[PDB]
């Protein structure tokens, strides 16, 4: 899911793939660039990518429309204590499904036991797992001198 | 042979020849007594011979300060060659290997008739792989009928005999066979290129209340890592963990022969060019 | 071993191409001179690093070949030892390690043989183990 | 021997490595706050030692953590393979190293009622068999245009080889005084 | 060309030929020295390689 700022007129910037096919984009209505707490504003944006391209295909094959909006929290979702309210609730993407603000989650949500107990998942569209990201080691000799 | 000694080193040493030779010829030899004329060309042929494993006939200087400069250079030529073979030895010790085939996207699977000698490949029928091939590539499906096998074991050996060079089946089974193959010969293509990616699963009766509990029970094993040990115990491999000494052939050493061939061209060019000089 | 049998032929065949070409470049150049016999001693002596051959190219075009041939001859010798070292460094046989956890021979085969003593504690251990059934 | 054994370690490698098992200050590893990775490490029994290290270093989003590695303030980001393998293909300063664990894929999540539940999963399965996701894999994920790794046989640059060159330049400078001495010695005797 | 000059000449060859030596004049003697120079190249190559 690539998020990019909308143009001045409010439309989606038109960019073409290398092969010449056009990039499909949808208008997101996520929060500001930094956070919506102090700058309480949800600027519209342009969204495109693998999940959105898959979402557009789902709509055509199931005959429905959509309103894509980013996550207010910016987090995928976990169960949290939060002693201030003394209640277990989900935060973010997982918390927007159950609260009714979202009918669907078209995003990289992994299928968890904790998540699958409350919400249901489709069959995976991307089989994956957990790895490590480390910096490439640029070769460079430690030979100080010929001696 | 071009791998050690980044080109900044080689180019810089050439500069050192011309600085050293010009100083030896025009400063250390003219000013010194005892000075069989030692020219700039005779100096370049001498320093160059020293760097490249001193073997050519050379004409040494006569002054004591030109010999010291030359003997200083000979020390540089010793280190230069020493650190060339030493770094060349490191490259040959740390080397890898590459593959040949690309994958299922190649036209060999799609078009086996109007192409190279017939690539023979096939799959065990009455399964899910046959359905995907039948529905997606009808042309490939008919061509695969003659090569259909009766089991995994039959098809695995036919690759070793040269009967087949491509077998199409499940990834979780095929990659397990190549993981336990004796001798480490059957190697997949793409290092795990999987097409029409799907999964396994317990087929439960439709509209059963056990599916919800079975699904979470499966995801329990993922959560607490029971599937990591089950994969390690049951799906382990011998050659899934992983340098060899290969001779140098013309293919590996054609680079050095191209340079010798180009030197023949450069010498011939200067032959006609120097002819044009004196002729004019 | 470091060179394929055909690579020896190309190395030994280029000595004659350079030697003949040095002869035809020294003479025929407008400019003692390099005779055919002495040009063969130059090309071999540079390769084999022997002092044999008191002659060197005299023309500008011939000396360029002698300079490259000298560089070619060093790379061939350098790549022999560098390949020999690679062969000598990693011609190391592998012996069994890491105990029974070794996966390379966790699956039985007839090339190697495991054995214990009949009716001992080791027999009870393997018999009573779940993963150690194969 | 020095050049062959000039290796800068081997790599950080996967969770099985003991460096990640114990929390050390020099080695910093982290994930994104409030994700599936946090639940996995929290619910694990033997990784309670690693979770405490992560809890004091976790990032707000995966964009920052990838950028943090590029700034060398981080050395290990434990995240989904599909995202991390994209960075390795797009950025030649980051190399993906390690073995997969917690292999659970991405699904379209809906509520329990979900009148679209059956039809959504079928169209996901159908697109898998139609090659539709293979096309989307190529246009969004599989870009390459960057190598993965090598055996790191570093070539000898000028800075490594400048010792001899500065010695030869000394020989010319020191030869300036020797030509004066050589002339004087003949004049003297 | 004596036996002493020959031993000094061949000893120099196997040991990174660097000493002033007196070469023979006969063609066959040159061929043998050039054959021995080949042995000296392999001998030193396989010494540093094994070292
Ligand atoms: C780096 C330091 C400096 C380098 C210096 C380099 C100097 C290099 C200079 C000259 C070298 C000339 C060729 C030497 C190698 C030939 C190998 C060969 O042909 O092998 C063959 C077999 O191979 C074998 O059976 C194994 C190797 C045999 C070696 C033969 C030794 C005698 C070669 C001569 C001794 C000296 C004679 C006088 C030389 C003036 C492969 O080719 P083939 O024959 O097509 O194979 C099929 C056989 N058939 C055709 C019968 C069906
Ligand atoms: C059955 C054999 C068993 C024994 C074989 C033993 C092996 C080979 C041994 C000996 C063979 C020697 C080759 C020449 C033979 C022809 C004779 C001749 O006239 O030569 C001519 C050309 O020859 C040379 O100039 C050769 C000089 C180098 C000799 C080969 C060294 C490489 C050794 C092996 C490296 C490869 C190894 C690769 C793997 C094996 C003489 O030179 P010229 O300039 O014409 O002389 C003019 C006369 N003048 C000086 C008075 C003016
Ligand atoms: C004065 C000369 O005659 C020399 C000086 C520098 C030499 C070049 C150095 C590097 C290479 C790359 C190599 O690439 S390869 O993929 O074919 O191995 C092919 C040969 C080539 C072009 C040399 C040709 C000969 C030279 C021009
Ligand atoms: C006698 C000669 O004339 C030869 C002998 C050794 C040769 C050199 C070997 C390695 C390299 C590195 C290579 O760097 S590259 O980045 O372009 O690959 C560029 C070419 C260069 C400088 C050769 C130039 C020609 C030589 C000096």
């Amino acid at each position: 899911v690539y998020v990019k700022p909308t143009l001045s007129d409010g439309t989606c910037k038109e960019e073409f793939t290398v092969n010449g096919d056009p990039v499909k984009k949808v208008i997101c209505t996520g929060p500001n660039d930094t956070s919506p707490g102090s700058p309480r504003h949800t600027v519209p944006q342009c969204c495109y990518g693998f999940c959105i391209d898959l979402l557009i295909k789902l709509a055509r094959t199931m005959n429905f429309t959509y309103e894509v909006h980013l996550v207010a929290d910016g987090k995928f979702g976990t169960q949290e204590r939060v002693n201030n309210s003394n209640k277990k609730e989900w935060n973010g993407m997982m918390g927007e499904l159950l609260s009714g603000q979202a009918d669907m989650i078209v995003a990289p949500l992994t299928i968890n036991n904790e998540r699958a107990q409350y919400i249901e998942f489709s069959k995976p569209f991307k089989y994956q797992g957990l790895t490590i990201l480390v910096k490439k080691e640029i070769p460079r000799s430690t030979l100080d001198s010929f001696m | 042979f071009l791998e050690p000694f980044s080109a900044d080193v080689w180019v810089m040493m050439f500069v050192m020849l011309l600085i050293v030779s010009a100083v030896a010829v025009f400063v250390f030899e003219y000013f010194s007594p005892v000075g069989p004329s030692f020219t700039i060309g005779k100096a370049i042929w001498l320093l160059w011979g020293l760097v490249f494993n001193n073997s050519v006939p050379v004409q040494n200087p006569k002054g004591t300060t030109s010999k010291i400069m030359v003997s200083v250079w000979a020390f540089f030529a010793v280190i230069f060659l020493a650190s060339y073979t030493a770094n060349l030895a490191a490259f040959m010790i740390q080397e890898e290997y590459v593959d040949q085939v690309s994958g299922l996207s190649d036209k060999k699977f799609q078009r086996p008739n109007d192409f190279s000698p017939p690539f023979r490949f096939g799959t065990v029928p009455n399964g899910s792989t046959e359905r995907n091939i039948r529905n997606n590539y009808a042309e490939m499906h008919a061509y695969m009928g003659k090569f259909n096998q009766r089991g995994v074991d039959d098809a695995l050996l036919s690759l070793k005999t040269g009967k087949l060079d491509a077998f199409i089946y499940d990834a979780a089974v095929l990659n397990y066979m190549a993981g336990r193959d004796e001798g480490c010969k059957l190697v997949t293509i793409g290092s795990g290129k999987v097409f029409a990616s799907t999964g396994y699963g317990i087929a439960i009766q439709k509209d059963s209340g056990w599916k919800r509990q079975v699904d979470l029970a499966i995801l329990q094993l993922f959560g607490d890592g029971e599937m990591e040990e089950l994969e390690a115990l049951w799906l382990t491999g011998i050659c899934h963990n992983e340098v060899m000494s290969s001779q140098l052939d013309i293919d590996n050493m054609a680079g050095v022969f191209y340079m010798l061939g180009a030197a023949m061209a450069l010498s011939l060019i200067t032959f006609i060019s120097e002819h044009l000089f004196y002729w004019q | 071993q470091p060179f394929q049998s055909t690579l020896w032929l190309l190395v030994g065949l280029s000595v004659h191409v350079v030697a003949v070409m040095l002869y035809l470049l020294d003479r025929f150049s407008p400019f003692d001179a390099l005779t055919l016999s002495s040009a063969m001693w130059f090309s071999w002596g540079v390769l084999l690093n022997s002092g044999i051959g008191e002659g060197a190219p005299r023309s500008f075009s011939a000396r360029i070949l002698g300079m490259v041939w000298a560089g070619f001859a060093m790379i061939i010798v350098a790549s022999y030892t560098a390949n020999l070292a690679a062969f000598l460094v990693l011609d190391r046989p592998e012996e069994r390690i890491t105990g029974i956890n070794d996966p390379r021979l966790r699956n039985p085969s007839d090339k190697f043989i495991y054995a214990t003593v009949k009716q001992s504690s080791v027999d009870i251990y393997f018999r009573r183990q779940v993963e150690l059934s194969t | 021997a020095f050049l062959v054994l000039d290796r800068p370690e081997e790599r950080i490698t996967g969770i099985n490595d003991p460096r990640l098992r114990n929390p050390s200050d020099k080695f910093i590893y982290a994930t994104v706050k409030q994700s599936s990775v946090d639940i996995y490490f929290r619910r694990q029994v033997e990784l309670s030692t690693m979770y405490r290290h992560m809890e004091k270093h976790n990032y707000e989003s995966a964009a920052e953590a990838i950028q943090a590695v590029r700034d060398n303030k981080l050395h290990a980001f434990i995240w989904d393979s599909a995202v991390l393998e994209f960075e390795a293909s797009q950025k030649c300063d980051l190399v993906t190293t390690g073995e997969l664990f917690f292999r659970s894929g991405f699904g379209i999540g809906m509520r329990k009622d979900s009148p679209w539940k059956q039809n959504v999963s079928l169209s996901i399965l159908k697109s898998h068999e139609n090659g539709f996701m293979e096309d989307l894999d190529k246009t969004w994920v599989r870009y390459q245009e960057c190598d993965s790794r090598s055996n790191a046989p570093a070539t000898l640059t000028f800075e490594n080889m400048a010792g001899v060159f500065m010695l030869v330049a000394g020989g010319i400078v020191a030869g300036i005084f020797l030509i004066f001495i050589e002339i004087a010695y003949k004049r003297h005797k």
